[PDB]
RNA sequence: UACCGAUUGAGCGGCUCAGUGAGGUCCUCGGAUCGGCGCCGAG
RNA sequence: UGAACUAUGCCUGGGCAGGGCGAAGCCAGGGGAAACUCUGGUGGAGGCCCGCCGCGGUCCUGACGUGCAAAUCGGUCGUCC
RNA sequence: GGCGUGUUGGAACAAGGCAGAGUAAGGGAAGUCGGCAAGUCAGAUCCGUAACUUCGGGAUAAGGAUUGGCUCUAAGGGCU
RNA sequence: GCAGCCAGCUUAGAACUGUCGCGGACCAGGGGAAUCCGACUGUU
RNA sequence: UAGUGACGCGCAUGAAUGGAUGAACGAGAUUCCCACUGUCCCUACCUGCUAUCUAGCGAAACCACAGCCAAGGGAACGGGC
RNA sequence: UGAUCCUUCGAUGUCGGCUCUUCCUAUCAUUGUGAAGCAGAAUUCACCAAGCGUUGGAUUGUUCACCCACUAACAGGGAACGUGAGCUGGGUUUAGACCGUCGUGAGACAGGUUAGUUUUACCCUACUGAUGUGAGCCGUUGUUGCAAUAGUAAUCCCGCUCAGUACGAGAGGAACCGCGGGUUCAGACAUUUGGUUCGUGCGCUUGGCUGAGGAGCCACUGGCGCGAAGCCACCAUCUGCGGGAUUAUGACUGAACGCCUCUAAGUCAGAAUCCCGCCUAAAAGCAACGAUAGCGCCGUCGGAUCUCCGAUAGGCC
RNA sequence: UUCUGGGUCGGGGUGUCGUGCGUGGCAGAGCAGCGCUGCGAUCCAUUGAAAGUCAGCCCUCGAUCCAAGUUUUG
């Protein structure tokens, strides 16, 4: 399915929250699907589901663990058509363990590598690019 | 085949580096020189070697 | 005393020792198994790494997320001028391996091929094969020559041909041709000696050995980097900053017992310039060299069915540190070992190519010819002058 | 039932410092174009 | 037998950029029924602040560690009326 | 004013060191006993400065804006 | 009551101007909220 | 298992063997936050001086003899048997 | 963990971590299986089996714990309780100092706390790479090769499909083939993207210097922006593989033992194992072939002379 | 080691940077003298100019030189 992209969001990366859930930041604590290496930090790209905690936002969200999905990143990744695309910010949306988002709208664009894996996120994306 | 958003040059499907912003505007750049000047908020119509400069000053 | 956390070993022990190859040219250590049902054909070829570029093609991969869509894949240009078969050697099977039975060379051997026989060619009376070439004219020599061919058809099981490259048709400073034995895996020993006897002192193009969208093996010597530390040679983790007496080292090179350093412990030494054999390199395009069709130079070997341009495989300013490819080239997917202008040993696959990726028919849609000597932004000089207009040099 | 209380409090809400800033107006320009017919006009 | 190092004391000498905060004292102007207060300026006190020389010697547990040196070097750093 | 680079020259520019407090995409202490290390800040001008306090301070608190070049304007003196 | 002449060096304001860059090198405090101990400066 | 605020039959706190508090100060010990960064993910590249090679010059530590291993036994972990 | 005190007190550097290699299996996962109180799914027991993998963090100096997540699984260990001329000194374990308890006291604590020099390799091996090497000979020299032996490498996962199917009353819920990707690792590589730039390449710029312009220099690379070539990054890209004998196990024929029986004789299938191939190295191992500077041949049984070095004492039946 | 070949320059290509010096301007906040003239950062044109570009880029298109001689081997 998804081809390998350049990962640029290791653990401990505070990315912006790009939905109307009330959260502003997403402190990535781990990434789904990462087996592991002796010292390698679990990194994530766009379209990867991560476990994140909110650092700034509503009190009912900033002390728990939330499954998030990265939709934008500043690390330029290469697509199969030889295009290196990067965004001006690292963004993510809070979702469930099955892909359903908690919010209803998404500010800013959403990477195509994220909209194709998560159709529930692509429906709330104002611009898929 | 795209055109550079800063220099106006023609970008081929293997070169370049496109850059999408939060406001939904996607910009293609030929190389890092056009990209670095774009992020520096440089005016292409004042950069002497760009297409927008040669069109503004009617050099062609 | 077991290591605290598990971690795989750094590097492979199957590429030991990490020494300089005693042989600059790539060596075929295993030719494809003989199939007598096929016609007599070559199983290897010598090429020269010109440089890399990227192409554009529509992938036909049912089930993939990129099917029916264009991609940009990196390719390597391997200039392969036709090789001249100047000899033939027969091997007899022995309970201690193959053995060179007898070798027969052609009558006329090119000067560039004779340079291989010498270390100081400029001050040597070029007398190599001067008493040997008289066998093809003397009556006693031709009779003994007929017996040597009939002896190879009778006492040999593996027939190889000695062919050299045409260094005269290459941008290299080197004039020494590269000799090589190319095993014939076609049919009967009598058919392979007859085929080799006919092809003596004749050229063999790259299009007659390899075919389109065929996965071949590339043998050659990698690029040398001199003596490199254990952090670059084996990619061991760099020690912390406050480490006294060096942080680019391996901390523990072995336990107390055994009271010796093991061969599997990563040490510092020569990195690069090793013999390697990479397989499954698909040929994306078998180019055609420069030729005069009707008195005009034909250099359209980079035009595709969708470009219809008049550009050659050479980028603007030629390949960096190599030159220009005026001969037949071979476009291989991805990268291959060696520096620029490095002699590459191409070889057919030992395996069966039946996978979806192996038998995939490639149809290039665009070949990039922008200058690799910087950030080239023009495919041809014609569009560089059309886009920029007249300069002050005009 | 109120008060004190670490939490370096906080869901909660108003005017504002400094940034960034859509959108419109205006201005300086731009001149795709069609009516004359190779210059005045609209744009 | 030693205070030519060092510890303390005594006698007679020598020495310590440029800035900062800015106290008493003083001047003038406002507010008040008066008690008196407020503002500006002046003034230049201090085991006061930054900091150069000097005197010290925090960290890097840096360099060095058969050294330049039987204790040194570099940056950093303490103090500097 | 002094001097030949501090008890030697020449040729190379591998590893590994020491130093340049070299630089480094994306992340930003996940490193480590520990932000060790050096990175940030920095001058000046104009604004704005809390908790607490022995009322002295804290304080350059914190947080902002400005800074070039050129051509002018205005004000700040002395003397007969 | 000033006219003439002479003398600097600062300060403020404005236009214009270059790639918004300008203490451009050099020089040159990271900050905040708390705990413990010793008041401080000094000394070892 | 840290820090802070509480709780106190406190193994074994306590009032000039001073208790409690505390602004300012600290190259003191500790915790957190922002900013910041190659500390790390994950290393790479460049420079100087070295190492290296060369001309000249030219030490020292150390040394029973020496110097490939496995097992065995042995003063219970050989290099020699 | 003790017990012992055999080795070491003219010293074997002392906890942990970091780093790195290999090994053991008492197998967590993965491969092939047997068993169930195995319907499916999940799980448990057991067998061949150490090939391969076994993580990122919070707290503590910690081994050990505990928790957060991730994961096929996050199995347990050894190698002087691996590993300090490898590191780091946080801890313990000098001298400074504080507290508590104890002591009349000097002081003690197996209690807590803070600050506290981690020296040397150029020697021999081992290993890593780099020259060279059979001192005897018609050998010298070159090309193309063969090859003993040694190394050895790939790994695991997910999605689609099968299929909402088998199975089940339902709830739930697989698998083989096939397809598309990814994890870890290995070997490369620079077209592209990104990093580096003392090509000191070009622009700009601070202070100063040559009277100024122009052109430049200086400040141990003045600074800044961009930056070629090189080198380089799972931070870009490419590639990673086939057989044989068999293990566990399930069977065939078939006695012993009129039946039965996978075993006794004889057979079959059979794996992340093993061996090999592929791949890397190339030997006091070797082949073919080229060219061989007055130097060398058959002379036919060369004749006649001086020197060394083996044996052997009819046989290649 | 002269049928030639190998260097050094030059040219071209390529790429890098970014529009050189000079000159002109009825561009220039202005200001100072007598519309003229002087001073004046910047601006425009010449001018995608100038500069440098293999030393490990590419191609010769020309120019001008160069050809020796260390040791040893049956
Ligand atoms: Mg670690
Ligand atoms: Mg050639
Ligand atoms: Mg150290
Ligand atoms: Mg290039
Ligand atoms: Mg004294
Ligand atoms: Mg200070
Ligand atoms: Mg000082
Ligand atoms: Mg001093
Ligand atoms: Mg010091
Ligand atoms: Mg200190
Ligand atoms: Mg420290
Ligand atoms: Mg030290
Ligand atoms: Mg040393
Ligand atoms: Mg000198
Ligand atoms: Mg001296
Ligand atoms: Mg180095
Ligand atoms: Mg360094
Ligand atoms: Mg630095
Ligand atoms: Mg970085
Ligand atoms: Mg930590
Ligand atoms: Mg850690
Ligand atoms: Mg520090
Ligand atoms: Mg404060
Ligand atoms: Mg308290
Ligand atoms: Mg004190
Ligand atoms: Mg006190
Ligand atoms: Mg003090
Ligand atoms: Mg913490
Ligand atoms: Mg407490
Ligand atoms: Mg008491
Ligand atoms: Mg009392
Ligand atoms: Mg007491
Ligand atoms: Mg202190
Ligand atoms: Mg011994
Ligand atoms: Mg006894
Ligand atoms: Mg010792
Ligand atoms: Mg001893
Ligand atoms: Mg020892
Ligand atoms: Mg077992
Ligand atoms: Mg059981
Ligand atoms: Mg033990
Ligand atoms: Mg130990
Ligand atoms: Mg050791
Ligand atoms: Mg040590
Ligand atoms: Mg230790
Ligand atoms: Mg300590
Ligand atoms: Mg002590
Ligand atoms: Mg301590
Ligand atoms: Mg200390
Ligand atoms: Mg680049
Ligand atoms: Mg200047
Ligand atoms: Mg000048
Ligand atoms: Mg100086
Ligand atoms: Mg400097
Ligand atoms: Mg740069
Ligand atoms: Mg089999
Ligand atoms: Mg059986
Ligand atoms: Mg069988
Ligand atoms: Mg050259």
């Amino acid at each position: 399915a998804k081809f390998r992209i350049s990962l640029g969001l290791p653990v401990g990366a505070v990315i912006n929250c790009a939905d109307n859930t009330g959260a502003k930041n997403l402190y990535i604590i781990s990434v789904k699907g990462i087996k592991g290496r002796l010292n390698r930090l679990p990194s994530a790209g766009v379209g990867d589901m991560v476990m994140a905690t909110v650092k700034k936002g509503k009190p009912e969200l900033r002390k728990k663990v939330h499954p998030a999905v990265v939709i934008r990143q500043r690390k330029s990744y290469r697509r199969k058509d030889g295009v290196f695309l990067y965004f001006e910010d690292n963004a993510g949306v809070i979702v469930n363990n099955k892909g359903e988002m908690k919010g209803s709208a998404i500010t800013g664009p959403v990477a195509k590598e994220c909209a194709d894996l998560w159709p529930r996120i692509a429906s709330n994306a104002g611009s898929i690019a | 085949v795209e055109l550079c958003s800063f220099s106006g040059y023609k970008i081929y499907p293997g070169h370049g580096r496109r850059y999408a912003r939060i406001d939904g505007k996607v910009f293609q750049f030929l190389n890092a020189k056009c990209e670095s000047a774009f992020l520096s908020k440089r005016n292409p119509r004042q950069i002497n070697w760009t297409v927008l400069y040669r069109r503004k000053h009617k050099k062609g | 005393s077991h290591r605290k956390f598990s971690a795989p070993r750094h590097g492979s022990l199957g590429f030991l020792p990490r020494k300089r190859c005693k042989r600059h040219r790539g060596k075929v250590k295993s030719f494809p198994k003989d199939d007598p049902s096929k016609p007599v054909h070559l199983t290897a070829f010598l090429g020269y790494k010109a440089g890399m570029t990227h192409i554009v093609r529509e992938v036909d991969r049912p089930g993939s997320k990129v099917n029916k869509k264009e991609v940009v894949e990196a390719v390597t240009v391997v200039e392969t001028p036709p090789m001249i078969v100047v000899g033939v050697v027969g091997y007899v099977m022995t309970p201690r391996g193959l053995r060179s039975f007898k070798t027969i060379f052609a009558e006329h051997i090119s000067d560039e091929c004779k340079r291989r026989f010498y270390k100081n060619w400029y001050k040597s009376k070029k007398k190599a094969f001067t008493k040997y070439c008289k066998r093809w004219q003397d009556e006693e020599g031709k009779k003994q020559l007929e017996k040597d061919f009939s002896s190879m058809k009778k006492y040999c099981q593996i027939i190889r041909i000695i062919a050299h490259t045409q260094m005269r048709l290459l941008p290299h400073r080197q004039k020494k041709s590269h000799l090589m034995e190319i095993q014939l895996n076609g049919g009967t020993i009598s058919d392979k000696v007859d085929w080799a006897r006919e092809k003596l002192e004749q050229s063999i193009p790259i299009a007659n050995v390899f075919s389109q969208d065929e996965m071949i093996d590339v043998i050659g010597v990698t690029k040398g980097h001199g003596c490199k530390g254990v952090t670059s040679r084996w990619h061991t983790k760099k020690l912390p900053r406050k480490t006294h007496r060096g942080l680019r080292k391996v901390a523990c090179i072995g336990a107390w017992h055994p009271a010796r350093v093991a061969f599997s412990v990563a040490r510092a030494g020569q990195k690069g310039y090793h013999h390697r054999t990479e397989i499954n390199k698909k040929i994306y395009k078998i180019g055609v060299g420069y030729h005069n069709k009707d008195g005009k130079l034909v250099k359209n070997n980079a035009s595709t069915d969708y470009d219809l341009s008049n550009k050659s495989i050479n980028p603007l300013g030629g390949f960096v540190h190599y030159g220009e490819v005026t001969n037949d080239f071979l476009m291989l997917k991805g990268c291959v070992v060696g520096t620029k202008k490095r002699v590459l040993t191409l070889r057919k696959s030992l395996l069966v190519q039946t996978s979806r990726r192996a038998q995939e028919k490639i149809d290039l849609k665009f070949i990039d010819t922008t200058s690799k000597f910087g950030h080239g932004r023009f495919q041809t000089i014609e569009e560089k002058k059309n886009f920029m207009g007249p300069l002050k040099k005009d």
